[PDB]
RNA sequence: AGUAUGAAAAUGAUUAUUUUAUAAGCAAUCAUGAAUAUAUUAUAUUAUAUUAAUGAUGUACCUUUUGUAUAAUGGGUCAGCAAGUAAUUAAUAUUAGUAAAACAAUAAGUUAUAAAUAAAUAGAAUAAUAUAUAUAUAUAAAAAAAUAUAUAUUU
RNA sequence: UAGCCUUUAUAAAUAAUAAUUAUUAUAUAAUAUAUUAUAUAAAGAAUGGUACAGCAAUUAAUAUAUAUUAGGGAACUAGUUUUUUAAUAAUAUUAAAUCUCGAAAUAUUUAAUUAUAUAUAAUAAAGAGUCAGAUUAUGUGCGAUAAGGUAAAUAAUCUAAAGGGAAACAGCCCAGAUUAAGAUAUAAAGUUCCUAAUAAAUAAUAAGUGAAAUAAAUAUUAAAAU
RNA sequence: AAUAUUUAAAAUCAAAUAUAUAUAUAUUUGUUAAUAGAUAAUAUACGGAUCUUAAUAAUAAGAAUUAUUUAAUUCCGGAAUAUUAUAUUUUAAAAUAUAAAUACUGAAUAUCUAAAUAUUAUUAUUAUAAUAAUAAUAAUAUGGUAAUAGAACAUUUAAUGAUAAUAUAUAUUAGUUAUUAAUUAAUAUAUGUAUUAAUUAAAUAGAGAA
RNA sequence: GAAAGAAUUAAAUUAAUAUAAUGGUAUAACUGUGCGAUAAUUGUAACACAAACGAGUGAAACAAGUACGUAAGUAUGGCAUAAUGAACAAAUAACACUGAUUGUAAAGGUUAUUGAUAACGAAUAAAAGUUACGCUAGGGAAGGGUAAUAUAGCGAAAGAGUAGAUAUUGUAAGCUAUGUUUGCCACCUUCGACUCAACAUUUCCUCUUGGUUGUAAAAGCUAAGAAGGGUUUGACUGUUCGUCAAUUAAAAUGUUACGUGAGUUGGGUUAAAUACGAUGUGAAUCAGUAUGGUUCCUAUCUGCUGAAGGAAA
C-alpha cells in the first residue's frame, strides 16, 4: 500500500528540523501530493511532521502524469472544423 | 508596556472550533499511519487489501513513537482531552499556572496535549 | 559674449470642453454614470479621447538606520553640466595561434622542460607501481616523516 | 582571518538529509532450557546529570515529660521531685547556583536498510558583502519576580517580505508576489449594519457585567455534601 | 427540615476507551456565580452604531455576553428531515424530494484555465544534423537589501555600407509588436538629404537625489 | 574438636596527593621499601583533539642508547587540568654549508642557548598636562518606559482614647492606585516674574447630609453628595518655596512641553574681562563667592477675535 501525503501547512514558521523532516519526504511547496511505499521508516518521518500533513491510504499510487490528467477540467465543449 | 500587542486573553469560539477540527486532523494522521503498517503487514503474509481492511485482528505498530503517539495517556485523542487542556497550556509564570494556548507562537501547528496531572 | 533657426521645459494671461458653492487628508489606481470631441465600413444598441457625479483602496521619494508618513537628512521648478577612468606590473579564467615547445627573430632575454634543500661538488624503475627511485633529516645501508618520477608513445 | 553568500567544474562518488532495526520481557509454537519464528508490552543500541524528586554524604533549620556533658534552683552530711542553657547521640520533620544516593523528554551519535536524485555532502580555480542588529515566545545572570532595560542560550519573523487577520501596526496568527484570468478547495480571522459571509442545542448572566489590551487582598449576597 | 469543615474527579461515583465473548485489569473525562473594592486633568471611546424581548399580535423578533458543542451526536458500520416545488382527489389538514459523515465569507495560498523564462525527459516541423530555430507534453523553479553571475536597449565616434523630395530627420496626436525601443497613419518645419540596416572597435555612453 | 595459613566479604577515596578548585585514585595515581639516579636521553614523527591565523594537546610506529625487572615489560619528567611572550637587532658554542679576482679571512647561513614587550598577538631605543580664546569632520551609539522613592486608598487591628481597638486615633508587616516628587533606562540631543489663562477634583470657603462616653448651646473633629460662584496685599530674598505683618468665607492641590520668551522681562543660571578662598609646580580649575555682559522675524497654512462679498431661496 502508498501512503498518500499531502503538504497542506506552510513551512515559513517552522524550524529547520522539522523542515528537513519534510524535504527528506520529497514534499515541495504547500498543497504538494507524494505516494509513498509504506514503510515504518516513512511513517515515522511523517508521524514526527504529522501536524503539517494529511495522510491517507491506497492500494496503488498515481505518477504525476495521472495526477495531471485526473486533475484536468472539463472542456464543455466538441470542435468540428469547417 | 509600550508596544501594543492586542491579543486578547480568551479565544472567541470559532477558534475554538478551529482548535477541535486541528486536533482531530492530527489524530485522523496518527490513525491512517498506523492503518498503513497494519495493511502492509497483512500484504507482506500474504493477505491482500480486501481482507487486510476486513481483519479482525489488528496490528499494533512496533515503533516507539507510533506506540506512545496511540496509548491515550501519552497523546489523548480530542474527544478523550478535557475542555480545559483544550484551549489553556501550561504556564509557571502566569497567575493561575495557565495560559491561553492561542497565545504559544506557531500554536496552529505545535502540538500540546498534556499538562501535568494536577496543575 | 559668432550666425540662423527654435510648437524644449519651468513660468504668465486668455479662450474652449468638463466637473465643482453640504464637503475633509501624497491628489493616484480601479469600479461607474453623465457631458463633450473626433471617426471616408458609427451597419449601431458603434469605437476612441478629455473631463474631481458617485463607490472602494491608498501613511511622497531618496539617505541612514534595529526601525521612519515620521515632527530624523536633502530637494521652489525646469534646461544644460556632474562621478570606477589611465598608464607600469603580478595572479586567475575563456577563446585564438603555435605546441615539447611559445614569444622574438641581429645578439640577448622571459616562461615551460625535475623534484628538493638555508646552502654545497647531490638529482628520479638493478628484467616495474610503490614494497622501486630522487631530495631533505639519519647514515654502514636501510627503516621512519613529507613531497615528487617511472605501467605505440616523451609533459 | 574564520563563519554566512556567488560563478565555473571533478569523479573507482551517495559519502549528505530524515526515519526504521538495534534492547528488556511475556505468551504461543516450533527447531536444536537455549535458541529460532510470530504476536504483544515497555519513553526501547552507546554517552550524559537539567527539570522532577530526594535529604543519602556536605552545607543549613525545627521539635522532644528520650538519653550523655556543664553551672547545678524548698529538707540537706554523698544524691532528687525538674513547663534550667548549650553541645553530642536517638527519633520525626525540612532546602541548596557553585548537593545529587533516584532520574525524564528534547539532545549528542554509530553501522546497515529504506526514502529524497529535476536532490545533498566533499573537493579544485576565482569573486564579494558582513563583523551597530530588533522584537515575540521559553529557560536564566544583573536590576526591585521594575522598564519599549541590559547580557548572553535554543526556534521564528523583520532586517532584505509584498498579500489576509490583529481597528490603525517592521518583529504577533496564516501565507512567500514570473504575467494574467477568476471557476473550484481553502489557511488565520470572521458571518446584525458600517463590511464579504449562519442557522441551531444545553446551562449561566441582569451587573451594558461583557462584547479584540481580564485590576489585587478583602467584604456582602447567593449554590450541596454529609 | 434543623446544628452545617470544603469550593474538590487525588479518593469515591457516573459515563466512555484497550485487552476480555460466565467478568475483571488498565486508561480518559465530569466539582460555582453576582456586586463592592475601581482610581485625573482638550472629548463619551467594545473601532462606531448598538447588543438582554413581550400574550393579544399580522410574510416576521427574542443576545450581537460567558461556558461546553453541533452542523445529529456517535465510533476507530446507523439513521431522526417544521425543508421548499406537487397530488389522485380526498372536501382538520393532507403524501415527494434535493441539502445535510466536507454550513458560509476569506490571501498575490493550492488546483483549473492561458502566457514567459531556465532546467530535466519525450516528441513534431524547417535548413558540433549527436546541432540551430520554432512549437507541443509531464515535472521542478522564478520576493529580495549588501553582494555575485548572465543578457539586452538608448546616445556618440571610427571601419565596411545601397537607397532618396513617391525620401530622410525632428515634433504632436492616434494605432501595432509582450513595448526603457522601434514601427504605421495624419499634420508642421528643414533638407536632393543618413557615418543609415547590420557586424565589429571605443567611449566625456543613460541623473529627483552630493 | 583445635591451631597456622590462604585469604574472601562489608566499609572506606572523609586521610593522602608538591601547590587553588574540579574530576580521578585502594586494581591505588596514597604509603613503605631494594636497586637506581637511569627515560628530567637522540633522528623521523602518522593520525587524531582543539582550531581563523599563529600557536596548543594526546600519541601509535621505525631507528640509537640507557636504568629497573627472573620474566612479562615499564620509563621521552611530576594522577590531570595553570606555572607564560612573536618577529627585528645583539651575544655564546658547535656544523662545514656560502666565502663577491684567487687563497685565507671578514660576514652570512644551519643546529643549540640567553635576556619579556604584565595595555601580556608585543607601534618607537626614546614622551605628561590645559583651553570658560579655541577650530574642522561626524554622532547625538523637556517627551517615552518603570514605579525602587514619593503621594493616596483599602483589608486586618497592637496600642492610646479617665471606661471601650474602630467619636478621634491606627506606629512593624499585607493588597493595590497616581505618574505631580527623588531616582532608574537610553527610543527621542531655562528658573523666577509680568499678561492671559483653559482643564481636573484628590473640595480650602459657600449649599445638602451621617457619626461623634468622645455632638447640651457655640466653636469643632471625622465622613458622604457637590466643580455653580469664589479662592490676598505688603517687608526680605533672582528665587519657585520659606519666615513674618495685616486682612479674608477661604487664603485647596494639581494638569496644560514642571501652560504661556515668532506675547514682554533677563533678576538667577550659560562664553569672552577682573578679584578673592581653595586645588595644582604650571597652564589653568571649582554642582565655590562677587562686579559687568548682544539674539532677532513684515504671518504662507491651521486656530482664534471681528468684518464683508458669492451662494441654492
Ligand atoms: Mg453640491
Ligand atoms: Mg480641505
Ligand atoms: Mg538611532
Ligand atoms: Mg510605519
Ligand atoms: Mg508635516
Ligand atoms: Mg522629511
Ligand atoms: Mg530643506
Ligand atoms: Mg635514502
Ligand atoms: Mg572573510
Ligand atoms: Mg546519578
Ligand atoms: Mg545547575
Ligand atoms: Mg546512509
Ligand atoms: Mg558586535
Ligand atoms: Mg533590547
Ligand atoms: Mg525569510
Ligand atoms: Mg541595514
Ligand atoms: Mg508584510
Ligand atoms: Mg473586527
Ligand atoms: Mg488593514
Ligand atoms: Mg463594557
Ligand atoms: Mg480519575
Ligand atoms: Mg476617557
Ligand atoms: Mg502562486
Ligand atoms: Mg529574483
Ligand atoms: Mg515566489
Ligand atoms: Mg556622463
Ligand atoms: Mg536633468
Ligand atoms: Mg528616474
Ligand atoms: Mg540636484
Ligand atoms: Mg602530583
Ligand atoms: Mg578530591
Ligand atoms: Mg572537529
Ligand atoms: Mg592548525
Ligand atoms: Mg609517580
Ligand atoms: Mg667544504
Ligand atoms: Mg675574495
Ligand atoms: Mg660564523
Ligand atoms: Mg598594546
Ligand atoms: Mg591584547
Ligand atoms: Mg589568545
Ligand atoms: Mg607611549
Ligand atoms: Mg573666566
Ligand atoms: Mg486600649
Ligand atoms: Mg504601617
Ligand atoms: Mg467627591
Ligand atoms: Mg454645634
Ligand atoms: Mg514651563
Ligand atoms: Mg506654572
Ligand atoms: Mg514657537
Ligand atoms: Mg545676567
Ligand atoms: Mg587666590
Ligand atoms: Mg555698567
Amino acid at each position: 500500500v502508498f501512503y498518500k501525503v499531502t503538504l497542506s501547512r506552510s513551512l515559513i514558521g517552522v524550524p529547520h528540523t522539522t523542515k528537513s523532516i519534510v524535504k527528506s519526504l520529497g514534499l515541495g511547496k504547500r498543497g504538494s501530493i507524494v505516494y509513498k511505499k509504506v514503510n515504518p521508516a516513512i511513517a515515522g518521518s511523517l508521524a514526527k511532521v504529522k501536524e503539517l500533513v494529511k495522510v491517507e491510504v491506497t492500494e496503488h499510487e498515481l505518477t504525476p502524469s495521472q495526477q495531471r490528467e485526473l486533475r484536468k477540467s472539463n472542456p464543455g465543449f466538441i470542435v468540428e472544423k469547417r | 508596556g509600550g508596544l501594543l500587542w492586542k491579543i486578547p486573553w480568551r479565544m472567541s469560539t470559532h477558534q475554538k472550533t478551529r482548535q477541535r477540527e486541528r486536533l482531530r486532523n492530527v489524530d485522523q494522521v496518527i490513525k491512517q499511519l498506523t492503518l498503513g503498517l497494519h495493511v502492509q503487514r497483512c500484504q507482506d503474509k500474504g493477505l491482500t487489501y480486501q481482507e487486510a481492511m476486513e481483519s479482525k485482528k489488528k496490528y499494533k505498530p512496533r515503533s516507539k513513537s507510533l506506540r506512545l503517539l496511540n496509548k491515550p495517556s501519552v497523546f489523548p485523542k480530542e474527544n478523550q482531552m478535557s475542555s480545559k487542556d483544550k484551549y489553556w497550556t501550561f504556564d509557571k509564570k502566569a497567575v493561575g499556572y495557565r495560559k491561553g494556548i492561542h497565545k504559544v507562537p506557531k500554536w496552529t501547528k505545535i502540538s500540546i496535549r498534556k499538562a501535568p496531572k494536577f496543575f
